[PDB]
């Protein structure tokens, strides 16, 4: 997004990132950064041990043997990608991690998650993962020779708006990877087909004064709230509560019985 | 919120200029329109318990699953709630009408209420199926030709089913 | 030529243990890629490796973008 | 290209299904069309030559800067003339062939794509092109299913320009 | 891709020029047999399992090489791939059948099919006879007269045909 | 956006490596540049309304029809010729910007990215900006480094318009 | 790619030893001539859109068959590619001129540029036509005397010469 | 390779852009840099073999243990000192090659990529190599930008080994 | 891939035939011989740094060409290429060795590494003489009667040398 904008949801590095293509007689430096942002970018920013490497991918690679769409799926078929991304997670955060390493983007809706559910049911982790590669969103986007990169904070032809909020769920900043089994932020959002509340950057921080307890910090609880008192007039509810507060809130909260979603820093 | 006197003096206040001879003018033929308003708004409230309680009776029983055990209006509690919820749309649909801007239907009523409806489980289309209805027994209730001055009421019926479908559309 | 070793991924079947060589020509704009991100940087035959398990697909993308299939070679 | 026909084809190939009646009710939806395009291409080609004209002259009527200016992009000499004329001519001729095919697709394909460029890199205003084919519009004397179709391109080509 | 329209669209843009008259007319006549053609295609598309079914089995009855074992449609993977180029083939003819044009065929079936069942050991001259199975199958159907409006369908079977020989001629 | 060292370092960083000799280089060229750019910049400033001025009456004198057709896009009325003003102004402003940072940053993410959409949805003319850069590089009165700096954005815009 | 001081390096590590004070005293006139170099680069980038643009005028004002109907430079994609082209020869000439090799004109733009122009029906030699019309344009701008310090540019403008023929020569 | 020139066409073209004023000033500043380069290469290739020979000495006092342990991976016979020494003749000549293009580029290209892998498999340790480029940074007695340019490549090699 | 057990498997699949008791007490005997294939695959494992390391190593003391600057060896990235090379060849020779057929080590390794190699600039007369000092390291190695129970392993040995054969015949 622009600048003003951009320094605000922390996204800057992402809007000013420019896509990495492997020409022809590329040199050396170009295929070690053509690999380097690969794993980079396909596994979620990790910092990647060479016992890690696939010596043999990157160097078919390097001789040209493969395209860097190939050596994306070798990169996403390996026991590295599953372990770090599949054998400890559920298979919805799974497949949204799939989403965010080899398109770029978060899911837009729950039949996409019903989709490569039943695909992984049918054919196996392989099928699924070739699915994302295969399609034509991968192929429209980074073709056989882009490094694919983050696109849900850019709008996108046959997009839906809520992928660039849902966006934010899944890139949590630069400084960032997908390291801890973990749940999705998005199981709700996409079951109910709603959206959240971007609070990402400095959006999240809220004004303060004299009302924040001894310490100065005020707290986001975003809940689900019903009836159980006075009136609730909304089912989404934020309670804004400094420190000393907090555990006073989250017990009021607790014997309402509504259900707490989120709470974060402000 | 805003009437329709005060929308107007909003939009010219942030233009900085007096209203014009049209705006006047326009403000004079909703003022002519005032008693037949008036009306309306007094004959769906006179109406207000059995447009709400026909509406939920049609709608369970073109939605059983509703009432089914297990369903958003089973239990006694949901019930009150569903019937609540046709009441204050109602309510704030003759807000509206009163005031003659939907302000007060959006802001207080509307603004928020899918969400609502979605975080708990509430079927914001069945909702709308019981608006409809709302709607259809109200706009009968205003146009109704007996004991009244005659005269033709097809602009403010016009306006009482926009908010109806405003409220509709919200829901779901 | 390489390049099975991580083409043919882990099926471990023998009908997935192919690998062959496609040769397209005239990749040219089509409507078909009018919002492809990335430009087309050769038209003239360009060789790609495909394991049986995705010649459906590559031939129906090639398909797709105007490609012309000249020849499919055993690896 | 664009059409109804293509565009079911590819839709159902795209999802490698055989043709439903969803299929059969766009070929339908084409057929009810096409005979009313087919006239409309028809008359348009009758009368191309005094429409290209009259369009040009519109265009220069409207924007007289053109036909006086010393330049490359303006029409002052017998040569700018002609490449003005032989541009409303391809405008008309590709619209003629969206009728045809029932589509924008001819104009897509052959005019739409890149002409920002062109307008661009050869100095040709779009306005130019936009009264040209508001002139068309006011002009081509069709009606009915023929006049709705063929204006429905001609707002195509306008607000492709604008 | 191209349509029966687009076909001769792109004919004319290639030359600079209007379509004739007489094309003109030559599509009108198009479009007045368009029914038939869609009714063509709508039969063909409701027997198609049959179609592919019955083609098969009589391909390895007149073939049993086929299904020996070592034989190419042996084993259930190459059996399944074997119906579903089959079905492919048939699904690409009544795209070219719709369209009115070969472009669809031509482009995304035959596009490199040949060399395809070269390269894998696939006997494309048995492709072939099951193709020329299909295509009596499939014409003893469009052809059928019960059950519909009766006309003479001669020249969109003539048209199926040729499209049912091309996909044969391509694989052979 | 685009500047010598902020690319050094983005470059950099997207090899996940430290700044080498090659990036202390491309430093030494901003400091050597630098000077000259935002003498540059001050000389532009302190003469921006005599150039914005200038340019705009360049502008309607090339472009005279813009003075007397009536529409929103022309500058026949006051509302118009301030529109027109205030556009050139941004030009020349974001021109003093690129020479403060050393490169076509500001340009490309203030000014260039996006102009032709909106140049087109709002029927304005690039030939028209093309025209007063054109007066804005013959009548800056620069010299030596901070002429050719200058020069050079004001044809990068230029190149963008054309 | 290589510039002009690591083509040099990469032939003395494949020879194995150190730059001679003859290569040293070479790249050290090359450094001398680094100003008119990157003059020359600046003044073809900033005419970049007049140079092809006009070159573009003349290839089809002379050789009209490229944009009547049915040519390679009809209709608006083609003629758009066909100005993007000869825009990215340009582009990687000045790349070459900057680096002082050729190495990045001919890997990033002229592999494969006659088998691709061949496989599209692209007249390259037409192609070549244009490259020597931005050519002579590109020059005569680089030897424009005035509001530059006057020097000797004749070496540079071989240079440039040498990659403009040197791209029409691999499109011929 | 890793140097400024090739580097400012690489972020150009990555973008499809033409060279812009960020891109000559990067020129500017390896125009400002290279003759301290060129006089550098050939003040080390002057004095090359006893720089050369220094470093292994150095290298051999500092770890005695090379000189008389046996084993293919030490010095402790003829030929472990003549592999040592051609080593060090390998890191010296590609500085000079940095020195020249006025980046990483030849260490990256030519020793850095695979070094390690190297000093694994043949189980040579790094600080053999860190100390000996220490003495080539001590005493291969340059001044002023050649200096610094050289120190910084003998820096980069030996963190690259650290 | 294969094994010893899945292709003979793929044999009589091909022919539609059960095992014969010949090719069923082939494989028992093969069973019997499982421990010491083990062992062989163990010892090899065990050393693969060492043996790579030491025929490199002899294979840059002979043929000094390959490290000599220019040569294909010089150069620190290709030499990390040469000594992954010889890594990687003795990792599918272990393959081989385990699953008792050469089908991994053909499909994934040799078949098109003398074409690679070509097209590179790589010597495929050095690896293959690089391959058969890893042959001779590895066949010393498992030939250790030290710290092993005693038995003949000449069977498992004469097949690993097989597998190293075929390696250097395939890459040279
Ligand atoms: C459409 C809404 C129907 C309709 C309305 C209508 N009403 C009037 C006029 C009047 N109605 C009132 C109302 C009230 N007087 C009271 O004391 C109260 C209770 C507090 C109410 C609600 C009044 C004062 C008038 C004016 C005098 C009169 O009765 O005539 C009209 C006449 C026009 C006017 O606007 O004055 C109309 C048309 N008529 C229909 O036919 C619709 C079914
Ligand atoms: C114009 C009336 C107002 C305005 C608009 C504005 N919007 C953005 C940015 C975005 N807009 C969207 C919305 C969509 N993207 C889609 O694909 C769809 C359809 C499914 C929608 C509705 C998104 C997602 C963005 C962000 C991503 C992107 O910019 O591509 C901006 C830019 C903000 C910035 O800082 O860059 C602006 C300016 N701004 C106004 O002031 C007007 C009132
Ligand atoms: C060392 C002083 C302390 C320490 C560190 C530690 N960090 C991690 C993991 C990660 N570190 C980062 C940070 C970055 N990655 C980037 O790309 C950037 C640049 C913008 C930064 C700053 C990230 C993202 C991770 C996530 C995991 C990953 O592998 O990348 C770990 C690993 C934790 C684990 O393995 O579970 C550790 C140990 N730990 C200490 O005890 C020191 C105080
Ligand atoms: C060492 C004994 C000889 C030698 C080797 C050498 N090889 C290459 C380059 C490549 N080698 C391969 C082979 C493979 N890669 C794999 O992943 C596998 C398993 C599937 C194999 C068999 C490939 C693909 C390449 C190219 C990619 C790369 O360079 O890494 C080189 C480098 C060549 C170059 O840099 O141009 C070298 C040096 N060289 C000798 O002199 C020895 C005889
Ligand atoms: C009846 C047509 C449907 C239905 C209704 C239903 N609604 C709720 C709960 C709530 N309804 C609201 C809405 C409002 N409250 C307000 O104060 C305002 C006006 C300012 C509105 C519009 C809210 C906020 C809630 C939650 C709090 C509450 O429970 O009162 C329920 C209860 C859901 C539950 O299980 O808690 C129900 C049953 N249900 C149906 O099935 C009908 C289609
Ligand atoms: C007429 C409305 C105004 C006008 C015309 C004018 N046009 C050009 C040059 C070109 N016009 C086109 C347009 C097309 N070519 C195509 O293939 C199609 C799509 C099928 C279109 C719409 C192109 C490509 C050019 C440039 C190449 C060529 O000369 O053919 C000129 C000449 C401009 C120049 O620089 O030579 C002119 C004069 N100009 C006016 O003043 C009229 C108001
Ligand atoms: C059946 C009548 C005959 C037969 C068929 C057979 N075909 C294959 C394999 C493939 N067939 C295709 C063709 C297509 N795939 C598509 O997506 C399309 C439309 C774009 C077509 C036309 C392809 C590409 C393959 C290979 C890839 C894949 O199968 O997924 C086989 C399998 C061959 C094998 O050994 O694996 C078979 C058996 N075989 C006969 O004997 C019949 C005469
Ligand atoms: C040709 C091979 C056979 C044949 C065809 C035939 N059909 C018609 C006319 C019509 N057929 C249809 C078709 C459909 N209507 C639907 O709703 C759908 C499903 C979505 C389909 C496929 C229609 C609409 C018509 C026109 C109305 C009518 O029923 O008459 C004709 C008559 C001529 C014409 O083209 O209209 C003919 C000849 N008749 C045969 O004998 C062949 C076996
Ligand atoms: C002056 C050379 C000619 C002219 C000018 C004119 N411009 C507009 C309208 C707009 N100008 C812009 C441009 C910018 N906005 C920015 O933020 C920047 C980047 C920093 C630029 C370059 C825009 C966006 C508009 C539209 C919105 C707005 O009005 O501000 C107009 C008015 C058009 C309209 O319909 O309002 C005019 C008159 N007119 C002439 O005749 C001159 C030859
Ligand atoms: C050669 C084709 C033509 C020519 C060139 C020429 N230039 C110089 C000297 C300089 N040119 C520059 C360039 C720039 N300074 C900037 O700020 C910018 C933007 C980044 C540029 C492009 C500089 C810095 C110099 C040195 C100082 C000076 O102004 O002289 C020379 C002189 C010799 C030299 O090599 O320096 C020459 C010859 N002169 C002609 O007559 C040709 C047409
Ligand atoms: C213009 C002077 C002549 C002309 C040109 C023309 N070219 C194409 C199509 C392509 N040109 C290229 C070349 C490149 N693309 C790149 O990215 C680079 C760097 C590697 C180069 C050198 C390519 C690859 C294509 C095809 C794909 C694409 O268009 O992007 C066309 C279009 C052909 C078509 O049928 O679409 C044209 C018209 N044509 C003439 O008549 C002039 C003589
Ligand atoms: C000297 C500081 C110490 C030392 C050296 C020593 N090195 C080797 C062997 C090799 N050295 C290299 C290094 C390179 N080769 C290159 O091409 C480049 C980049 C241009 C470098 C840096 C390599 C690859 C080898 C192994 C292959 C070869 O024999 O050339 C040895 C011999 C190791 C062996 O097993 O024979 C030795 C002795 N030894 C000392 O004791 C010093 C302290």
């Amino acid at each position: 997004t622009s600048l003003v904008s951009a320094q605000r949801l922390g996204i800057v590095a992402v809007d000013e990132a420019i896509p990495l293509e492997l020409r022809s007689r590329s040199t050396e430096e170009e295929v070690d950064a053509v690999i380097l942002a690969v794993y980079r970018q396909v596994l979620g920013n990790d910092h990647l041990m060479s016992q890690e490497r696939l010596t043999s991918a990157e160097s078919l690679l390097r001789g040209r043997e493969i395209s860097v769409r190939d050596f994306v799926r070798a990169v996403a078929l390996s026991e590295v990608y599953r372990q770090k991304f599949f054998h400890s997670n559920p298979q919805n955060r799974f497949i949204e991690l799939n989403y965010k390493h080899l398109l770029g983007r978060a899911p837009y809706d729950q039949s996409e998650i019903a989709f490569h559910t039943d695909l992984y049911h049918q054919g196996g982790y392989e099928a699924e993962i070739n699915s994302y590669i295969d399609s034509v969103e991968y192929t429209e986007n980074f073709g056989d020779w882009v490094v694919p990169y983050f696109r849900g904070f850019a709008t996108q032809r046959n997009q839906k708006t809520v992928g660039f909020s849902r966006s934010f769920q899944v890139y949590r900043g630069y400084a960032t990877s997908d390291r801890s089994g973990s749940r999705s932020r998005l199981t709700r959002e996409l079951a109910r087909n709603t959206a959240s509340p971007v609070y990402a950057g400095s959006t999240a921080e809220s004004l303060r004064g004299t009302s924040a307890g001894s310490r100065n910090q005020m707290y986001r609880l975003q809940v689900i709230q019903g009836a159980a008192g006075t009136r609730v007039r909304r089912g989404k509810a934020e309670y804004l509560v400094s420190y000393d507060n907090l555990s006073a809130k989250l017990q009021q909260i607790n014997r309402q019985g509504d259900t707490v979603t989120m709470i974060s820093l402000a | 919120m805003f009437d329709v006197f005060t929308r107007v003096v909003s939009q010219a206040d942030a233009r900085g200029e007096y209203l014009s001879g049209s705006q006047l003018d326009a403000l004079s033929a909703t003022v002519a329109e005032g008693n037949k308003r008036i009306d309306s708004v007094n004959r769906i409230t006179g109406n207000a318990s059995a447009i709400v309680s026909n509406a939920a009776r049609a709608l369970f029983a073109e939605q059983p699953q509703l009432i089914q055990p297990g369903g958003n209006a089973y239990t006694s509690r949901r019930m009150a709630a569903c019937l609540r919820d046709m009441e204050i749309i109602l309510r704030y649909v003759t807000y509206a009408t009163f005031t003659g801007d939907a302000s007060v239907l959006e802001d207080r009523c509307l603004n928020g209420l899918r969400e609502t409806y979605v975080a708990l489980g509430v079927p914001g289309a069945s909702v709308a199926a019981g608006v409809q209805k709302m709607k259809e027994a109200a706009l009968d209730i205003v146009n109704d030709p007996n004991g009244i001055t005659r005269g033709d009421c097809s602009a403010i019926v016009a306006e009482i089913a926009g908010y109806f479908d405003r409220a509709a559309a919200a829901v779901a | 030529m390489l390049g099975q070793s991580s083409l043919v991924g882990y099926s471990n079947t023998q009908a997935a243990n192919r690998v062959f060589v496609y040769e397209v020509s005239g990749l040219r704009q089509t409507d078909a890629n009018e919002n492809s991100a990335h430009d087309i940087r050769r038209s003239g035959s360009v060789f790609i490796k495909v394991p049986y398990a995705r010649m459906n697909d590559e031939m129906r993308r090639i398909s797709r973008l105007g490609g012309t299939i000249v020849n499919i070679r055993p690896y | 290209m664009k059409t109804p026909l293509t565009e079911a084809v590819s839709t159902a190939d795209s999802q490698g299904r055989f043709l439903s009646s969803t299929e059969l009710q766009i070929a339908f939806g084409r057929l009810r069309q096409a005979n009313a395009g087919l006239q409309a291409a028809k008359a348009l080609t009758d009368n191309a030559q005094s429409l290209v004209n009259g369009a040009a002259q519109a265009v220069y009527n409207k924007f007289p800067y053109t036909t006086q200016t010393q330049g490359n992009n303006f029409a002052a000499d017998q040569r700018g003339k002609d490449k003005c004329a032989r541009d409303i001519g391809y405008y008309l001729r590709i619209v003629t062939y969206c009728l045809v095919a029932g589509g924008t697709g001819p104009l897509d394909e052959y005019l739409i794509a890149g002409i920002d460029e062109i307008n661009r890199t050869f100095d040709l205003s779009p306005s130019w092109y936009v009264e040209a084919l508001k002139y068309i519009k006011a002009n081509h004397g069709l009606s009915g299913d023929a006049r709705d179709e063929a204006n429905s391109y001609l707002d195509y080509a306008i607000n492709a320009l604008s």
